[PDB]
């Protein structure tokens, strides 16, 4: 599909509200695999199950291994822009 | 499957 961007916004005590398969050691992207009702992804709307993320917040993660991925989605703050792709 | 919450 399209790329869009989309932006969370977050508290400092909360998480980004996804769960999140795929990476580089398993042959496809980062793919959003659920969206948790109330947390941040929820609040913005426009993300999907499904979605690849190709970056965020100008980190590119199309090559990035599972856990790196899991390491700077978790080190995001605040307002944080999602680079995705329905696949 | 390898999935993680964040």
């Amino acid at each position: 599909g399209p790329i869009r961007k989309v932006l969370l916004l977050k508290e400092d005590h909360e998480g980004l509200g996804i769960s999140i398969t795929g990476g580089k050691e398993h042959g496809v992207p980062i793919l959003i695999s659920e969206i948790h009702p109330g947390q941040p992804a929820d609040r913005a709307g426009g993300l999907h199950v499904g979605d690849a993320i190709l970056a965020v917040n100008g980190v590119n993660l199309r090559d990035t291994k599972h856990k790196e991925a899991v390491t700077i989605l978790s080190q995001q703050r605040g307002e944080i822009e999602f680079e995705v792709v329905y696949v | 499957r390898r999935e993680t919450q964040v």
